[PDB]
């Protein structure tokens, strides 16, 4: 029934879904804004169409009606939103399913119970999943002070909608929660309007564990495995590893079974990710991502399961075991370990601000145990400030975690992007650290280590020689 | 007979219209087929681009088929070498 | 009934698929053995029955041999090079970058691509996706021949023999490629 | 005192020769350090290349280190744009 698929996204994830659809024998349709006219994903599909003409090139990809119109005009049976943009947008899902197009994602019920953290925490506690203690539902500033008084200190300010530095502040001393609440509410009304905040009991040095969940419409729900994303800078993930080599296997199995029981309770379908905070053999639910993550590639590498192909075929309404070929939950293997590093244009010598400009050099590595998912990073590409800073995410996988670390170090030293500044020296510093190699890195590992921000001087002598030769 | 001969010449099975055009204009149809094999479907170009080519630092868009648009930018025309060849620095589809 | 025919005392071109299905770095272990290190003490390779078989893998050598010209190795300038990627794809590129001038001195090989998956059919499908995604222009390649071999049902069943290529004349039937970007650029440059 | 002042200006710990060069010619040494950051070690270039740059289609080799020889070829010089910038089409190390 499904023979053509549109991707309502851009960059690397659009190319990933295009490759999965081409492996599945489906035709592909791309969409692109005017300012993304040189993106690789435009020319990687059979059909490409301009969307959001006259708008800023972030609202063009958020233009639900234009994407729906392009999907109807091109005769696309289904729509895959990728991650970000309209991936978790419920209105986009309603319009896609109402127009007669298959939505590659979970059900709309999953969309609103996981679109905000209050209802997600409600589903977690009625699923008997051990959550994080905190305020129940929409509390105001006085409720924030009340929870700070009785439950103690430190607390964490978190809005219901979004996150990732948007409406997520901290409070360790008195009269901080008032301005934290004001800033979080201002950031919430900047993006999604009036959004309630729930105050969380903050955890000293937590480990961030994500569990990847695959479920079909027949009710079969399996976890591939878990991945550790605790290496974070300003609570934003930079390096993700899989599996959590710093945790005992029985504890990881227990966390995965808890995520499985939660997703089974909500009757989850397609691909989803359950995030946890972990400290001394006690895990706490945080949120569920109702889509595929940027770091699903390491899960694919350590499990052997094509997540994007599986979610396309789940959107085709196939059974996980008879039709896809995915084995039982115990028969899911563990093929060594894998590390994902996202190479972006964030310049660590300038406060990780994303650099722009033309890329005049691009060399990518290869060989054994290397996976590349490139976005728009080719030679001659002009980096625009409109879109995300990501150039190419590279994953290294091996039987041993130390071999994965040394392969990632070889990859980061082999990598060459000239013209824009990258976060590659910062990634090299994080890879070289003894906490990361041991695998016991926490959420505060980067902020408590000043040695990660010392960068050796690089004498790019080819660039300097070419500059002098051009000058003379 | 002329259908088999034309299939031998143009390298594929021709339609009735192609056989008829080969009958009416034998040399002209073969020259058109050679021009199609060398330059492709030039009918999709706009008339100023079809007639005068491409200017320096010009940006054109060619729709070869539905959903497929070629972004072509001429960036630099190189000097001729001793063999008489010039290198044109095109930017096709961003590359 | 198996019979010995040869031993090659070297690391082979096709070691990459063995690395993919076993998880063992062959070149790294070769260097470590050249350092006089034990296979199980310092290298860390397990014993014989603990060697894992991680699915199936397929290696395709993309060369400059032109199957429309009797597999003669083509030369010239590579004006376009796009390499694929993603899940299950391994690339071992030689000299195939854009702007590289292919010389008749060395071997015809441009790039080695290896595709690995838990199921052999998935490996065949991903190899077909790679061969269609791969774009090397300005020189002739054996990519349509590789596509024809991939699409054959003997290959997908795994019952191919050494006479399978010669006994099948349908592998040498190649569809016409439009190549409209190169033709458009050629006409624009000419005018 | 002057070594700590020099270390801030040049971005690394200076040697005894760099400190004593900064005493005599403070502006000349800092202008040399600025040129070292922009153009690098131009002392390794051949003297016709040092003074006259490159010709069109010229192929030079610069040995920046033992075992490292840059292969530099100038393929085409672009025309200046409205901003006054020229784009030079080099071929550094085959690329
Ligand atoms: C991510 C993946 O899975 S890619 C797998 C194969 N690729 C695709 O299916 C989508 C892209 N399709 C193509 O590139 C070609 O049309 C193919 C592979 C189907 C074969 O066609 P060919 O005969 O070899 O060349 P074609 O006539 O189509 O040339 C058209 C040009 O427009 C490009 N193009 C292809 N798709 C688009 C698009 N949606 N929009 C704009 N340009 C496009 C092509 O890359 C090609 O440029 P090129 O010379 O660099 O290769
Ligand atoms: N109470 C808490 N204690 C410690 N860390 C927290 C707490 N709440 C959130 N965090 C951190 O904030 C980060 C963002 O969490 P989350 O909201 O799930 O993702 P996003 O912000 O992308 O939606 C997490 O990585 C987590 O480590
Ligand atoms: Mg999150
Ligand atoms: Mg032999």
């Amino acid at each position: 029934h499904m023979k053509k698929l549109l991707v309502a996204n851009r960059g690397e994830i659009a190319v990933r879904v295009f490759r999965a659809c081409n492996e599945l024998g489906l035709s592909t349709v791309a969409v692109y804004a005017r300012e993304d006219e040189y993106s690789v994903h435009r020319f990687k599909a059979d059909e490409s169409y301009l969307i959001g003409q006259g708008k800023k090139p972030i609202d063009a990809y958020l233009d639900i009606d234009d994407i729906i119109r392009v999907a109807l005009e091109s005769g696309a049976d289904a729509i895959h939103p990728g991650y970000g943009l309209l991936s978790e947008n419920l209105e986009f899902a309603t319009k896609v399913r109402a127009a007669g197009l298959v939505f590659v994602g979970p059900e709309l019920h999953h969309l609103d119970i996981f679109g905000d953290k209050i209802k997600a925490k409600a589903a977690a506690d009625e699923a008997k999943v051990p959550g994080i203690p905190g305020t129940n539902g929409a509390v105001d500033i006085d409720g924030a002070l009340e929870f700070a008084k009785t439950y103690g200190y430190p607390v964490m300010i978190k809005a219901a909608l979004g996150g990732g530095g948007r409406g997520m502040r901290v409070a360790r001393n008195d009269a901080e929660m008032h301005d934290g609440y004001a800033r979080a509410k201002s950031e919430a009304i900047g993006a999604f309007g009036s959004g309630e905040i729930y105050v969380e009991k903050y955890i000293e040095n937590p480990k961030h564990i994500e569990v990847q969940i695959l479920g079909d419409r027949h009710g079969n729900i399996i976890h591939l495995h878990e991945r550790d994303c605790s290496v974070q800078r300003r609570n934003q993930k930079v390096i993700e590893i899989a599996p959590a080599v710093g945790l005992s296997p029985d504890f990881r199995n227990e966390i995965c079974e808890a995520a499985v029981k939660l997703c089974k309770n909500v009757g989850y379908v397609n691909a989803g990710t359950v995030e946890f905070l972990v400290k001394d053999d006690k895990f706490y639910f945080i949120e569920v991502n109702p889509r595929v993550q940027v770091e699903h590639t390491i899960t694919e590498l350590i499990t052997g399961v094509d997540i994007v192909q599986a979610q396309i075929l789940i959107a085709q309404g196939k059974d996980l075991h008879r039709e896809i070929g995915l084995p039982a939950q115990s028969e899911i293997p563990l093929l060594g370990s894998a590390i994902q590093c996202r190479i972006t244009t964030e310049d660590p010598q300038n406060g990780f601000l994303p650099d722009t400009g033309k890329i005049d050099t691009y060399r990518s590595p290869g060989g054994f145990g290397i996976r590349l998912d490139v976005g728009n990073a080719y030679a001659g590409y002009e980096v625009t400030p409109y879109f995300d800073s990501l150039l190419v995410k590279v994953c290294t996988f091996a039987n041993e975690f130390s071999d994965s670390v040394r392969k990632m170090d070889r990859v980061l030293h082999e990598f060459r992007i000239r013209g824009v500044k990258t976060n590659i020296p910062f990634l090299i510093n994080v890879i070289a650290n003894e906490n990361f190699t041991s695998g016991q890195a926490t959420t505060t590992f980067i902020d408590n280590t000043p040695s990660l921000f010392n960068f050796p001087r690089l004498r790019d002598r080819g660039t300097k020689t070419l500059h002098y030769l051009s000058m003379i | 007979t002329v259908k088999a001969d034309l299939e031998q010449k143009i390298g594929y099975e021709p339609g009735d219209h192609e056989v008829i055009s080969y009958i009416m204009y034998p040399q002209v149809f073969l020259d058109y087929q050679k021009m199609q094999r060398e330059f492709g479907a030039v009918t999709l170009l706009d008339t100023p681009t079809f007639l005068h080519g491409m200017r320096l630092n010009e940006k054109i868009e060619v729709q070869i088929e539905k959903g497929k648009t070629l972004s072509i930018r001429l960036d630099e025309i190189g000097e001729p070498d001793l063999a008489g060849n010039r290198v044109l620095f095109f930017n096709l589809n961003g590359q």
